[PDB]
């Protein structure tokens, strides 16, 4: 179990830690985040009092480094940092403990949801998506474009996702222009996943990636993302048996840890009726579709 | 964006357009079966691709043996239109290519876009006018070309005759959207109307009757009649 320390907390902010949130007051004694789970990518996430616009947040590995988060006053906001100096490092979070100036990462023992949500996510990958090779974690917030919506503008800046678009010589191959428009088969199998992602297990972890950037940050390209590569699966007549199955388990967990508020905004009507009710996979996601059914039967 | 009342006159500036109709491309007839089902028998149709400004007329026709074996035929005929269109495009000289095509009926949109995904700066645009380019098959001449076919061809006509030597483009299009219009709401009327007056005939190397001036100003005022009557005896006014 690793510690996230703070070096201090001088103004009021909720913080989140993966699907875990708390807030902290201006000047408060607090001191981080310990217990938590080693195995798995974190977020920790932030939404200041006064400015509820921009929430920003880090992804990180904790198996990469000693990562801890530090006030800048200039800046104005909670930066994550590197300590390569590991000695000092445990000096400080072990006099922290003992002084109960953190908060316990608090994942009940039942529960599998933040695994669920992470499955196939790497930090390899994150950090190939969100470019700043200096740092082992990544940066994140609300307003940052992908590399598609530049094509439609601080590359530097940017989410590097896939670029998926259904109308694109990419995904048509001459001759082939109605079946592959009305069947993505090719675009998804081929081009996508043989050529691009690999394997499915790549796929996935960038889908899982999209999502969480979008219900954490409300990151706008990231939803697009989101649905764009479920649309891509479900719009493909020929997917393999494993990858349908795996995608009904990612999407319910999805569906299940979405705030109720937040589904207006965090999900395409078009997109998951056309998925659930006319699309090849329209029988593939049982339990996705009961799930929307019952939760979301507005948006259907 | 989409083509309307507000932005009319662009049709007849300088940039290449041409208007794509797919109205007529899948055509039936339905019948009973000894069985007592219901089928259909598909008869030859054709794609209607108009430049307005200038009246040349790409007539693809249709030939049934195009569907044999084929699904879901009312899709595929959106895929087959664009398919040819985007062919068409590719068969003209680079300076010939059309900057605009303007499709129609809104499903045209996505076939023809992906059809044409290698012409990125064609614009591919849909309109709110109520065009009636379906009775084109009520032009004898077209429907007789397209009727007799025994294999795909295209055949190139001028729709608006010799009528640019004496008039604007806006007219000549004003005139054959009346006259279509009149067709479609009343063939058998408007058919009349056109031939009643057998001193005026259709030139060999024309598709409607060769009418002076005076005699058009007659012939449109007696469409415009023709289409407020069965507006009436349609919604009985
Ligand atoms: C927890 C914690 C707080 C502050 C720091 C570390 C670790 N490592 C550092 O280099 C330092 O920035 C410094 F300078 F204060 F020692
Ligand atoms: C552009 C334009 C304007 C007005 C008309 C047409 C075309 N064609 C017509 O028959 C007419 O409706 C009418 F009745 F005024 F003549």
């Amino acid at each position: 179990m690793n510690t996230v320390p703070f070096t201090s907390a001088p103004i009021e902010v909720t913080i989140g830690i993966d699907q875990y949130s708390f807030n902290v007051k201006e000047n408060q004694p607090f001191h981080g985040i310990k217990d938590i789970p080693i195995g798995h990518v974190h977020v920790i996430h932030f939404q200041h009092a006064d400015n509820s616009s921009m929430r920003y947040g880090y992804w990180f590995d904790c198996r990469m480094g000693n990562f801890y988060i530090q006030y800048d006053p200039k800046d104005g906001l909670y930066k994550m940092m590197e300590e390569r100096d590991g000695a000092k490092f445990e000096n400080i979070v072990h006099n922290f403990k003992e002084r109960q100036m953190m908060v316990s990462y608090p994942k009940i023992d039942e529960d599998d949801t933040w695994y669920n949500l992470t499955e196939f996510v790497q930090m390899d990958k994150i950090r190939k998506i969100v470019r700043k090779d200096e740092n082992q974690f990544s940066y994140v917030d609300s307003s940052m474009t992908t590399v598609q919506e530049n094509e439609l503008s601080d590359p530097a800046h940017s989410l590097n996702y896939t670029v998926i678009n259904f109308k694109s010589r990419e995904a048509i191959r001459p001759g082939h222009e109605m079946e592959d428009f009305l069947d993505k088969s090719y675009y998804l199998n081929t081009v996508m996943l043989q050529g691009i992602f690999k394997n499915s297990s790549n796929y996935f972890g960038e889908l899982q990636f999209a999502f969480l950037n979008a219900m954490f940050f409300g990151n706008y390209g990231s939803s697009l993302q989101w649905h764009a590569m479920i649309e891509l699966i479900c719009s493909s007549a020929t997917v393999p048996k494993h990858m349908l199955d795996k995608l009904d388990e990612i999407l319910y967990y999805q569906i299940k840890t979405l705030p109720e508020q937040y589904s207006d905004i965090l999900l395409n009507e078009r997109v998951w009726n056309i998925c659930l009710y006319s699309s090849f996979q329209k029988n593939s996601l049982h339990n996705t579709e009961k799930i929307m059914e019952n939760k979301y039967p507005e948006l259907l | 964006g989409a083509m309307n009342s507000s932005n009319y006159a662009e049709l007849f500036n300088n940039d290449i357009k041409l208007f794509v109709d797919d109205t007529n491309v899948y055509r039936v007839t339905v019948h009973k079966t000894f069985e007592g089902n219901v089928a259909t028998k598909a008869i030859n149709g054709c794609i209607f691709t108009l430049n307005p400004k200038t009246g040349h007329l790409f007539l693809k026709i249709i030939h049934t043996s195009v569907w044999a074996g084929q699904k879901r035929l009312s899709q595929l005929a959106k895929w087959k239109t664009a398919e040819e269109v985007s062919a068409l495009v590719r068969s003209l000289p680079k300076e010939e290519q059309p900057k605009q095509i303007i499709v129609t009926r809104k499903a045209m949109l996505d076939p023809l876009e992906v059809h044409m995904l290698d012409f990125p700066n064609i614009a591919i645009r849909p309109t709110e006018l109520r065009l009636p380019f379906s009775a084109a098959m009520s032009i004898d001449k077209l429907s007789d070309v397209v009727m007799k076919a025994t294999e795909p061809q295209m055949v190139l006509f001028n729709i608006y005759d010799d009528w640019l030597d004496r008039i604007s483009s806006y007219t000549a299009f004003s005139r054959l959207t009346l006259l279509l219009r009149a067709l479609k709401t009343n063939e058998e009327s408007a058919k009349m109307i056109l031939l009643s007056d057998p001193t005026i005939t259709i030139k060999s190397y024309h598709l409607w009757p060769s009418f002076t001036d005076e005699q058009w100003i007659t012939i449109e005022s007696q469409m415009r009649d023709l289409i407020l009557t069965e507006y009436g005896r349609k919604y009985n006014v």
